[PDB]
């Protein structure tokens, strides 16, 4: 916590999506490189900070984690407006969470800035035998929207770093 | 488990900030003493060109120590907000595990209060990020 800041850009990111899809674990894996099997539902909101490097630019990411339960929708909606980028997370083993992605996209249109960047993430790719959302259908949806799409595992860390880097590069190009 | 490790890491890092701070304030104590010894010597109570070179370095050093102390104070503040947030969260999680039947009207009032303090601490952490950013923008504009 300096007086003279050694970063070039500050990007504010937001994680949204159904409860239990792994939003908090993705943040924990990215910001702290750890992982808990405990299901500790998020109370309203929280954020962590991680600094990254992109084309010679040092970029501070402020990443907001939100409760997915509908019950918290009023509380979490205040936080959409200031986001540079919003990541919508679903669970590849959970068909209904993918189904709800259309709803989460409408929450973004209602509450976020007009030009906010968006990224679609299917989490829990480690659960091989339990996967039910074909990445073909997810990818083809994302593409019809001009949205980038990635599958991740917060548990074994696959693609987690790449997900946030991809989001940051999209913002940088825009901003 | 996961929560204990996080607490341990937080505690070690507060402790280490505190250590650096303690050393800085000691060096500030010593530099101030050297400061009056130099004044006395220049005022006539070795070589005075040499004293002046010493006085010059003391001035630079007081500035260095000041900027170091101020950086550490901000870090310590940031860490206390995080520690405060964590205890609020655990206090709230515990109240919530209490089943609703035995839940007195004063319990509901305390949940609301703990929740309010938790969101305010989070808001203080966020405004600290926004303050740093403002400062970045100003320094860039000055230079
Ligand atoms: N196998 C596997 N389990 C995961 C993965 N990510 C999260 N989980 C598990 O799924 C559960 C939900 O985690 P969590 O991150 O809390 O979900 P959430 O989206 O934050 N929920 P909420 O919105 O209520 O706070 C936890 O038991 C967690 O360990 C993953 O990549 N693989
Ligand atoms: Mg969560």
């Amino acid at each position: 916590g300096h007086m003279n800041p050694e970063y070039d850009y500050l990007f504010k990111l937001l994680l949204i999506g159904d409860s239990g899809v792994g939003k908090s674990c993705l943040l924990l894996r990215f910001a702290d490189d750890t992982y808990t099997e405990s299901y500790i539902s998020t109370i309203g909101v929280d954020f962590k900070i991680r600094t990254i490097e992109l084309d010679g630019k040092t970029i501070k990411l402020q990443i907001w984690d939100t409760a997915g339960q509908e019950r918290f929708r009023t509380i979490t909606s205040s936080y959409y407006r200031g986001a540079h980028g919003i990541i919508v997370v679903y669970d590849v083993t959970d068909q209904e969470s993918y189904a709800n992605v259309k709803q989460w996209l409408q929450e973004i249109d209602r509450y976020a800035s007009e030009n906010v960047n968006k990224l679609l993430v299917g989490n829990k790719s480690d659960l091989t035998t339990k996967k039910v959302v074909d990445n073909t259908t997810a990818k083809e949806f994302a593409d019809s929207l001009g949205i980038p799409f990635l599958e991740t595992s917060a548990k074994n860390a696959t693609n987690v770093e790449q997900a946030f880097m991809t989001m940051a590069a999209e913002i940088k190009k825009r901003m | 488990g996961h929560m204990k490790q996080e607490e341990l890491k937080r505690l070690y890092k507060a402790q280490a900030i505190q250590r650096q701070l303690e050393e800085v304030e000691e060096r500030q104590r010593a530099s101030e003493i050297q400061g009056v010894r130099l004044e006395k010597a220049l005022r006539g109570e070795q070589d005075e060109a040499q004293l002046l070179q010493e006085w010059f370095k003391l001035v630079l050093e007081k500035n260095k120590l000041m900027r170091y102390e101020s950086e550490l104070l901000i870090m310590a503040q940031e860490l206390e907000l995080e520690d405060h947030q964590s205890r609020l969260e655990q206090k709230l999680r515990e109240k919530m595990l209490k089943e609703e039947s035995q839940k007195d009207e004063k319990d509901l009032n305390e949940e609301q209060e703990v929740f309010t303090e938790l969101m305010q601490v989070i808001e203080q952490r966020d405004k600290l990020v926004d303050s740093l950013e403002e400062q970045r923008i100003r320094e860039k504009a000055e230079d």
